[PDB]
């Protein structure tokens, strides 16, 4: 009995200047009462469209909505780099004013190489009995990247964790961190700390490294 | 149910008030306290055809 | 500038109680039907509660009935959500939102609060340790590592908000410990790297930590 909302596809990747088409369906009849929201990561949604096709003020004309039989579609004409977002529909017919789960729109930009940087653990952190060594891969595309740790040339396994920013709203790239965690004891045992990056935009893998102390 | 909210409310009113239209007939009157008074009752409390009919215009 | 500014989120044990506030500015608050909407981790937005413009009538999602109370004080231009008997499944970002239409929700919600996180958990809050990611040997990178805090979130800014471009604050990762960690990095010109100070401002409100860490070369 509560109306369920279904979107397709759950995500897509499309190029700047492309026409993007997102579908929303209701499991019961909602008349023309369907809204579209744009939600950027960790942000309040922004209303784009209400009553299927009425553009909210301050919203660019490239966004349009349509009833499509018993379907609804949001159209982004001329996809822009800022448009990276989750787009969610919401029926406005009755309680519980149900939102769909969203369609992730990624911007398919051109291949771009990461810049690689390595950071040894601070003296402050070492004092407290742990060592975190951070490798940054900055401003790359696509998302996929291989990041390997070496300690005195021995490959590390199971002792690092990765984090990736959401696509940048200007240049459509990603940055990634890999953080290798060691006890102060283990960190003091070894000399050469190296982060090796393999990426599509690099002709050969990039190693950034330091010697403990230098 | 016994309440009406959102577009189902709007669609029900349009059908109820036929060619007469809404009493609250202009954007400015749909934002009015009196309009909201009727709408808040239908949605939050109970809505019946009599309440709905009070929302319609009354031409001769 | 129309604005809904929320406050009041944080960590609370199961069975506990929290009160959110949403302070409105730049519009006639009393003309508007107001909404609470929540977003649980990796879930969609969902209606929590709605209140009429005077405040005298209210409506709740089934999942929260008997436990939450919405209210408003038109005199102070503020909306409240009183959350009692808090359950783990109530953990989410909580938004307030203004009604865009005239028939209660028929044209969506136009104006939204920034969101406030609510974490329902037995675990104690823990403030972060903040460590430099010192630049060394055109463009140089520096950072702060923000390690071992709970619950989410932390705020990170550079130079009190004076420095924004080239900043990358990574999403937080859950360590095997159950604690969160995050880095915020910035790329800056190597030229101004003895010329100017770089300072990261880390705010963790669930534990009242506020740290400025000065990041200098090394």
């Amino acid at each position: 009995q509560d109306i369920q909302m279904t979107q397709s596809p759950s995500s897509l990747s499309a190029s700047v200047g492309d026409r993007v088409t997102i579908t929303c369906r209701a499991s019961q009849s909602i008349s023309n009462y369907l809204n579209w929201y744009q939600q950027k990561p960790g942000k309040a949604p922004k209303l784009l469209i209400y009553t299927a096709s009425t553009l909210q003020s301050g919203v660019p004309s490239r966004f349009s909505g349509s009833a499509s039989g018993t379907d609804f579609t949001l159209t982004i004409n001329s996809l822009q780099p800022e448009d990276f977002a989750t787009y969610s529909c919401q029926q406005s017919y009755n309680s519980p004013w149900t939102f769909g789960q969203g369609t992730k729109v990624e911007i398919k930009r051109t291949v771009a190489a990461p810049s690689v940087f390595i950071f040894p653990p601070s003296d402050e952190q070492l004092k407290s009995g742990t060592a975190s060594v951070v490798c940054l891969l900055n401003n790359f595309y696509p998302r996929e990247a291989k990041v390997q740790w070496k300690v005195d040339n021995a490959l590390q396994s199971g002792n690092s964790q990765e984090s990736v920013t959401q696509e940048d709203s200007k240049d459509s790239t990603y940055s990634l961190s890999s953080t290798l965690t060691l006890s102060k004891a283990d960190y003091e045992k070894h000399k050469v700390y190296a982060c090796e990056v393999t990426h599509q935009g690099l002709s050969s893998p990039v190693t950034k490294s330091f010697n403990r102390g230098e | 149910s016994e309440t009406l909210c959102g577009g189902e409310l709007v669609d029900t009113l349009q059908f109820v008030c036929g060619d007469r239209g809404f009493y609250f007939s202009r954007p400015a009157s749909r934002v009015s306290r009196r309009s909201r008074g009727i709408v808040e009752e239908c949605c939050f409390r109970s809505c019946d055809l009599a309440l709905l009919e009070t929302y319609c215009a009354t031409p001769a | 500038e129309v604005q809904l500014l929320e406050s009041g989120g944080g960590l609370v044990q199961p069975g506990g109680s929290l009160r959110l506030s949403c302070a409105a500015s730049g519009f006639t608050f009393s003309n508007y039907i107001m909404w609470w909407v929540r977003q649980a981790p990796g879930k969609g937005l969902e209606w929590v509660s709605v209140i009429s413009s005077s405040g005298g009538m209210t409506r709740y999602a089934d999942s929260v009935k008997g436990r939450f109370t919405i209210s408003r004080d038109n005199s102070k231009n503020t909306l409240y959500l009183q959350m009692n008997s808090l359950r783990a499944e109530d953990t989410a970002v909580y938004y307030c939102a203004r009604d865009n239409g005239d028939y209660v929700g028929e044209k969506g919600f136009d104006i939204w609060g920034q969101g406030t996180m609510v974490t329902v958990s037995s675990a104690s809050t823990k403030g972060p340790s903040v460590f430099p990611l010192a630049p060394s040997s055109g463009t140089a990178a520096l950072g702060c590592l923000v390690k071992d805090y709970f619950p989410e979130p932390v705020t990170v800014s550079w130079n009190s908000g004076a420095l924004t471009s080239g900043v990358h604050t990574f999403p937080a990762v859950l360590q095997s410990s159950g604690l969160y960690s995050l880095s915020s990095v910035v790329t800056v010109p190597s030229s101004s790297l003895g010329t100017q100070t770089y300072i990261c401002n880390v705010n963790h409100k669930p534990s009242n930590t506020k740290v400025d860490k000065k990041v200098e070369p090394k």
